[PDB]
């Protein structure tokens, strides 16, 4: 079976900027597209299961743990729960000018441990191939690099595919993240037609991904820079403690304070 | 506590007759090799900059099964090949340690030279006394941490404690897994250990410039066919198939930023979360980590974020993720 | 008796296999050879070769020497130590004890055997809590009288479960006990 | 390590003593108080020497007239050397505790 | 002793690649071969080391009008009872003699890791927050709003190989071996040329060898382009330019470091 997890980056600052701009695309339509994708994923098979996480500047919250219109009961429950919870989360939110960058590493950590819990609980008879369909919507924060890299490596070890679906911006950190675990990287330039991209590129599971034509991976610039400048550097002088990429040879690296002996 | 991020480790395996004895459920040698494959892969996955080397000792002679390398697959293939090894003879600690010392003597001072002798047959027939070699080992600051099997060998006990390594004996297969997984992590740097800056090079993946114009065809550098694109070197300018790898010309380590980032969690260990069985005014039925009801009388909490985590959440966080999800916020 | 057993093992292939597995040293009446053999035995114990020191219970080496950690780790007792029943000095010493102080001849003989065995087997526990096992390859020790006359500290540790283990079972339990003692406190 | 033995207070150099040591010391003090010859057995090759010597020294301090001196015999000279080493360690510990030299003499023939 | 000659004879045919490259360095007469190497049963043996008496007997009784089978036969061949014990004691002693030959870490800046090497009004947040709060008072518009046929067709055309977001030769075989061999030769000589190049080595005897190696660079790169010319004039297809980059970059390093040395002087 397959356990899909949709990590939606519903950043109020950026989505409300879109709302003020009165652009055609809106967070409501984005949520509807994600809902349709999840419904289709479960539609694929009974054993398949899904979950949803929404990201905010403060924290990240799960959007998912009759036939009034003649509807499938389970998908109806999914629609109702996600709609109600997303509206509640968006309506209620404190204001903090100091912190405005969208948070994604914590949401991904929650997704990873949730997948681990489900893998533990599920019977050993059936093998579960989990996936994380990250949908970024705003620029990433520099300070989150370390934790995001930790969670990416944990996902690599635990065999989960991070399929990135960044839109309106190309996050180098996120493309690097999905490249490590082999997840697909699609940058949709037509936001209104986003759902067609999901039902083709992302929706097919790892089982059938190899035997299918999908957009080629984007080249990844594995840049390095010294802690002085944050500029690209091809040669780094790291020590045996900090393991930090530096500018030039120095008597002692500041982040270490070690008694380096010249020679 | 200072930790040596870069370490050249030699896993000395003994092809002694005693390995024939099937003390463990499968053959002893087969079990050791099967688990050592996992150890090698996990060691590379937890220390990309580091490198490993296997010396197989049998019939009083030690042979380098695989030289130092940064490619786990090559070592894994060597293990699979060695699974069928005859396993007849008697080991020689002097021979094995001398081979390891010969290879590690020219290694850089900054890196931590380490040896893990998986000792199976308690006997040690050597051409020369090993107590003399112990002095050279201490002078060369090569850490040696023996792991004995079904025997508390006295010479190896003194070897480990004098050279700074640790000595252990296998209680069972499950404890063997724990021992090797523990040895995976970098050892703390002691007073004798010294740190020094090491030259590093960061290559960038490159492909055909524009529609195969002014292309850079090349086959490989350690039956490789032509490659349209790949990794390169700042100085070698020689195409490399996979990273990280030591330069075949420069002698400088080529490694990308994520490989280095993989080792920061060692510098930043996660403080253990106090285990409180009682609810302790925790009215949140759903576990914050996994958003699942706490079916057991156990809770974990940090000293900063003060969040709630269940048994599985805490175990996974301290084992693999090496960072607290909510406490990241 | 030691020489006869050694000769039989030499005629068979057991002795060569023992030599391959570990070095073998033997005791002789001459003190110079005894001292040289023990000096080499200590170095063998220090090194990984190991050593198997064959000696006699009445030998002066047994009483003089003291075995500590990584020395005489496993003390093997081949046969209950009994003096020859022909030496007439012991006949006076023994029948006089029977006549006066009223000690049975068999009682005193078994006492002389058990005291000697305890002397020659109690060295491994010298001090510093150094592990070690004492194996007595003789069904006679399994008899209640021998166990009763055995020192209290050894006997109380001894149990009926391991009282009369077969050779293979004894080897397995020795391996397991050595495993347990290998790990730290 | 000062042990409040039933008879009196007895100094001891090492940090801890096993319950068998307590039993040994109390039985030995009982024999000395009775001032009658007796026999006892203790397993450990070492440790018995230090416990016995400490108890005898403390008893001598408490009742110097009761016991004139201690005559401690061992099988062999190489063995009795270890005993004199133990006695030297005990005397150094007691001298450090007291802060000054005391009229105590100990020797091996 | 002609130890070098013996080693050359040993490796003449045992290892093909080593001798192939060493010979190649001389085939075009590039440099002298001196610098090449300048810069870079059981039972009888056990008895031999076990019994010194057997060693002396072998030395005195070296095969002379006799046979090794007879020598083997001579091996195995209360007075006898004590001899056995004495023999084990002496033999174990001889074996043993033969085996016995005569910091807590502290840091001042940790946020540098939080923002690693990866590179990079107030009322606007309020306006966006309120607008997005009022955005989703209506939900479940999926019936028509989420997607439209025209946009779907445009997306499929884009996913087509000629569309956006979807961009979309082993002819030579024998040339492959020649290219591999040339690359191996370049690696072999670049190894010694770069062995001490990165290190400054401000010593006379240390710098002599780098000067000699730098001249050897000219001398080898003299012959490389001739084989390049031979290969080039075949089809003028599938250009091999990666080899040129190594030589040109080595030359650039050589000349730049020469200029730096002159500047330091
Ligand atoms: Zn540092
Ligand atoms: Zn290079
Ligand atoms: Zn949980
Ligand atoms: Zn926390």
């Amino acid at each position: 079976l397959n356990l899909l997890v949709i990590v939606v980056d519903a950043n109020p600052i950026w989505w409300g900027k879109q709302a003020l701009k009165e652009s055609q695309f809106t967070l409501s339509k984005c949520i509807d597209a994600v809902m349709v994708l999840g419904n289709s994923h479960l539609f694929m098979n009974r054993s398949n299961k899904l979950a949803v996480i929404a990201s905010h500047i403060q924290e990240s919250r799960f959007l998912y743990p009759g036939s009034k219109d003649g509807k499938y009961e389970l998908l109806t429950s999914a629609n109702e729960v996600i709609v109600e919870e997303i509206k509640d989360l968006m309506t209620k939110s404190d204001i903090k000018g100091q912190h405005t960058e969208t948070l994604l590493a914590g949401s991904l950590a929650k997704a990873l441990c949730y997948i681990h819990r489900m893998n533990k609980e599920v019977k050993d008879n059936q093998e579960m191939k989990s996936r994380i369909l990250v949908i970024k919507a705003a620029e990433d924060s520099a300070l989150q690099y370390m934790n995001f890299m930790n969670v990416i490596f944990a996902a690599q070890k635990q065999n989960i595919l991070i399929d990135a679906c960044v839109l309106d911006s190309d996050s180098g950190l996120l493309q690097q993240a999905c490249d490590i675990t082999g997840g697909l990287y699609l940058k949709v330039p037509q936001m209104p037609s986003l759902l067609q991209y999901l039902l083709w590129v992302f929706l097919p599971d790892q089982d059938q991904r190899s035997q299918l034509i999908l957009p080629p991976p984007v080249h990844v610039d594995y840049r390095a820079a010294c802690f002085c400048h944050r500029n690209l550097i091809e040669i780094g002088y790291v020590c045996s403690v900090c393991l930090s990429i530096f500018c030039n040879f120095s008597p002692i690296c500041t982040t270490c304070e070690t008694a380096f002996k010249i020679s | 506590v200072r930790l040596g991020m870069m370490r050249h480790l030699y896993v000395v395996v003994d092809g002694s007759r005693t390995m024939e004895d099937q003390d463990l459920k499968p053959n002893r040698l087969t079990c050791t090799l099967k688990l050592l494959e996992y150890f090698v892969e996990e060691y590379f996955d937890q220390n990309p900059i580091s490198q490993i080397g296997i010396i197989v000792t049998k019939s009083k002679r030690a042979e380098k099964l695989t030289e130092l390398s940064g490619n786990p697959r090559k070592h894994i293939t060597s293990l699979k090949k060695a699974v069928d090894m005859t396993c007849h003879g008697e080991p020689s600690l002097y021979n094995s340690l001398s081979i390891a010392m010969q290879t590690l003597k020219h290694m850089p001072g900054h890196t931590s030279r380490e040896v893990l002798i998986i000792f199976s047959s308690l006997t040690t027939c050597d051409p020369s006394n090993i107590y003399d070699l112990i002095k050279t080992l201490k002078a060369a600051k090569i850490r040696v941490s023996v792991i004995g099997l079904s025997a508390e060998v006295r010479v190896c006990t003194v070897l480990a404690r004098e050279t700074g390594g640790t000595y252990h004996v296998i209680l069972d297969e499950s404890h063997y897994k724990e021992l090797l997984t523990h040895h995976v992590s970098p050892p703390p740097a002691s007073s004798s250990s010294e740190c020094s800056l090491i030259r590093m090079g960061f290559p960038q993946h490159t492909i055909a410039s524009l529609s195969d114009q002014d292309a850079k065809p090349s086959f490989s550098m350690a039956e490789p066919g032509l490659t349209l694109g790949g990794y390169f070197c700042p100085q070698c300018r020689a195409k490399y198939c996979e990273l990280p790898v030591e330069c075949k010309i420069c002698g400088l380590t080529l490694v990308s930023a994520p490989h280095l980032a993989r080792s920061y969690h060692h510098l930043f260990p996660l403080d253990a979360f106090q285990e409180i069985p009682l609810e302790e005014y925790n009215g949140e039925r759903f576990c914050y980590g996994c958003q699942g009801e706490l079916k057991d009388q156990h809770v974990y909490v940090c000293a900063v974020c003060q969040n709630v985590f269940c048994v599985d959440c805490d175990v996974f966080v301290h084992d693999s993720l090496h960072c607290c999800p909510g406490c990241i916020h | 008796y030691m020489e006869s057993t050694v000769a039989s093992w030499y005629e068979q292939g057991i002795l060569e296999n023992i030599q391959r597995n570990k070095l073998l040293f033997i005791e002789t009446q001459d003190g110079a050879e005894t001292s040289v053999a023990l000096e080499k035995y200590q170095e063998a114990c220090e090194n990984g070769r190991g050593a198997i020191l064959l000696s006699v219970a009445r030998g002066k080496v047994s009483e003089g020497i003291d075995f500590v950690h990584h020395y005489g780790r496993a003390v093997i007792m081949f046969g209950v130590p009994y003096v020859y029943t022909q030496s007439r000095i012991l006949k006076a010493r023994l029948e006089y004890l029977r006549d006066q102080f009223q000690i049975r001849e068999n009682d005193f003989l078994t006492f002389d055997a058990m005291r000697h065995a305890a002397q020659c087997v109690g060295r491994a526990i010298r001090g510093k809590t150094d592990y070690g096992l004492m194996v007595f390859a003789d069904k006679r020790f399994a008899r209640g009288d021998k166990r009763g006359k055995l020192p209290r500290w050894i006997q109380e540790h001894l149990t009926d479960a391991n009282l009369n283990l077969t050779v293979d079972e004894g080897v397995q339990v020795a391996k397991y006990f050595l495993r347990q003692m290998a790990q730290p406190f | 390590m000062k042990l409040n033995v039933d008879g009196l207070l007895v100094y001891f150099p090492y940090d801890y003593i096993y319950p068998e040591q307590f039993s040994y010391m109390r039985e030995l003090k009982r024999t000395l108080d009775a001032k009658g010859h007796g026999v006892l057995e203790m397993p450990s090759g070492t440790g018995k020497t230090v416990s016995l010597l400490a108890l005898i020294m403390a008893y001598q301090r408490a009742y110097p007239l009761e016991v004139t001196k201690l005559i401690y015999c061992s099988r062999t000279v190489p063995e009795i050397e270890k005993v004199i080493e133990e006695l030297r360690k005990l005397l150094n510990f007691y001298e450090k505790q007291e802060g000054e030299k005391l009229p105590f003499l100990g020797l091996a023939l | 002793a002609n130890k070098e000659l013996e080693e050359k004879n040993r490796m003449l045919q045992e290892d093909p690649v080593l001798f192939q490259l060493y010979k190649d360095l001389v085939v075009s007469q590039v440099i002298s071969a001196e610098e090449f190497w300048a810069n870079r049963s059981d039972i009888i043996e056990s008895i031999f080391r076990t019994y010194p008496a057997v060693k002396m007997k072998y030395a005195e009784n070296v095969p002379h009008n006799m046979t090794e089978k007879e020598f083997w036969t001579r091996f195995f061949q209360e007075n006898s009872n004590a001899a056995i014990i004495k023999r084990f004691n002496h033999h174990s002693a001889m074996v043993l003699a033969a085996g016995l030959r005569k910091i807590a870490l502290n840091l001042k800046k940790s946020d540098r890791y939080y923002h690693g090497p990866t590179p990079i009004t107030s009322q606007d947040i309020i306006n966006s927050f309120q607008s997005i709060r009022q955005e989703m008072e209506a939900y479940t518009p999926k019936l028509t709003q989420v997607l439209s046929s025209s946009a779907a067709s445009s997306t499929i055309t884009a996913l087509s190989p000629g569309g956006a977001l979807m961009q979309g030769q082993m002819v030579p075989n024998d040339i492959q071996s020649e290219l591999k061999h040339l690359y191996v030769a370049v690696g072999e000589l670049l190894r010694h040329f770069w062995s001490c190049f990165p290190v400054n080595t401000p010593f006379l005897e240390e710098k002599v060898v780098k000067m000699k190696s730098n001249l050897e660079r000219f001398q080898v790169t003299k012959l490389c382009p001739f084989q390049e010319k031979i290969r080039r004039q075949y089809l003028s297809t599938n250009l091999v330019s990666h080899i040129e980059e190594m030589l040109q970059t080595a030359y650039n390093k050589l000349h730049t470091w020469q200029s730096r040395r002159l500047m330091k002087k």
